[PDB]
């Protein structure tokens, strides 16, 4: 038996005075998450190029919590549909990173990118990263992964650039609201809403406020 | 540079000046032809460096300009350095090649308008208040010419002085220009009457586009 106590207002509220519907209570998901004792507890991805953004590197940082082993090892593998294009594998314990040394419990991964298929509005191309941890002998311990969009966002010279082309933001802030469930949130009207902003010319929502 | 009593009428006065070397090729083709080649630098920098060493004592003189309407060539770029180093106490400003070359401490075009931009290739007009924003773009705009007072003219003045007002970077303007230029001639009974270009058997000539 799980029991909540869920309280209207808090110290919190203070910093919730949106322009909106004051409501309140479980209003998203509830959920019960297994991982093992020796874990993947958290992960960076982040894409970086050349200047014509011909080549790529993935870079991937992984933590782990939980003991630390010689035959524990991460992959990070890169797909496109179900093609492989990358991969890449290493024991736990990262560069040197201060008097004291570095971490043991993080490994960053690179991976090189030939022609990368670019994310943007116009074009939204994604590849998956699985994030496998594991044994030196190949037994899986657990994998998570995201959805991977190579893109640069930058400010140059007062221009804010994606994949080194000035952005015009069309635009629109978006509440979460639904006029029979309130401020909870499902997939369909999520979808409607995309469908609609992108039928009428928007590339880009801006999460008011929140 | 003018007759040097002006500077002194201009110092007592109170009149801001922009002394100007006597530099102006606009006739060639490229226009910085003569300009950017380093055979016409002797001749160029004699215009300039002996303009500063006859004129730099006059308060009134508060900037130094190049010439006019000269492209912009390699020796601009030198003369342009010849006298931020020799006089640090006065701005350079130079229009050729764009109004906004390396040549210029102001952004000065000639006939750039208020609103709407003339994209020229390599020498746009860009909008006055876009031209100030464009990315990397720092300098305070003054208009070496504008408003082009031939004739009946003048007719959207107000906009540029509402633009001046509003955006500090604006710092105003040099109208085109003060006198027309207009030559006395006499009839057969001896009257006077207003002649200009062509009236003198002078061709070709471009009529009255002196006034
Ligand atoms: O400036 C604002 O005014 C809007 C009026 O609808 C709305 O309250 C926004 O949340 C707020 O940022
Ligand atoms: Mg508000
Ligand atoms: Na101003
Ligand atoms: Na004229």
């Amino acid at each position: 038996r799980l029991a909540v106590m869920v309280l209207r207002w808090s110290d919190g509220s203070y910093l919730e005075d949106q322009d909106m519907w004051r409501m309140s209570g479980i209003f998203r998901d509830v959920s019960l998450l297994h991982k093992p004792t020796t874990q993947i507890s958290d992960f960076h991805v982040a894409t970086r190029f050349n200047d014509d953004f011909s080549r790529a590197v993935l870079e991937a940082e992984v933590q782990m919590c939980g003991e630390l082993r010689d035959y524990l090892r991460v992959t990070v593998s890169l797909w496109q549909g179900e093609t492989q294009v990358a991969s890449g594998t290493a024991p736990f314990g990262g560069e040197i990173i201060d008097e004291r040394g570095g971490y043991a419990d993080r490994v960053t991964l690179r991976l090189n990118v030939e022609n990368p298929k670019l994310w943007s509005a116009e074009i939204p191309n994604l590849y998956r990263a699985v994030v496998e941890l594991h044994t030196a002998d190949g037994t899986l311990i657990e994998a998570e992964a995201c959805d991977v969009g190579f893109r640069e966002v930058r400010i140059e010279n007062g221009l804010l650039l994606l994949n080194g082309k000035p952005l015009l933001i069309r635009g629109v802030n978006r509440h979460e609201h639904h006029p029979l469930h309130g401020q909870v949130m499902d997939e369909q009207t999520m979808v409607q809403d995309i469908l609609l902003m992108k039928q009428n010319n928007f590339n880009a929502v801006r999460c008011s406020h929140y | 540079p003018n007759h040097p009593l002006w500077y002194t009428l201009c110092d007592r006065y109170g009149l801001y000046v922009v002394d100007e070397a006597n530099i102006e090729t606009h006739g060639m083709v490229p226009m910085n032809r003569l300009t950017d080649d380093p055979r016409w630098l002797p001749a160029m920098s004699e215009r300039v460096t002996r303009m500063v060493q006859r004129d730099r004592n006059h308060p009134s003189v508060i900037i130094w300009s190049l010439g006019n309407e000269s492209g912009h060539g390699a020796n601009h770029d030198a003369l342009y350095r010849w006298i931020k180093s020799v006089d640090p106490s006065r701005p350079v400003q130079y229009e050729g090649g764009g109004a906004d070359t390396t040549a210029t401490d102001i952004i000065c075009p000639m006939y750039a308008r208020v609103d709407e931009d003339q994209p020229f290739p390599a020498v746009p007009k860009w909008s006055i208040k876009k031209w100030l924003s464009l990315p990397g773009e720092t300098r305070p705009l003054i208009l070496c010419e504008y408003a082009h007072a031939m004739g009946n003219s003048l007719g959207g003045f107000a906009k540029y002085w509402q633009a001046f007002r509003q955006y500090p970077r604006l710092q105003g303007g040099f109208v085109w220009d003060w006198v027309d230029q207009s030559l006395i001639k006499y009839d057969e009974n001896g009257n006077p009457w207003s002649a200009y270009g062509g009236d003198f058997g002078d061709t070709p000539n471009d009529r009255q586009f002196c006034m």
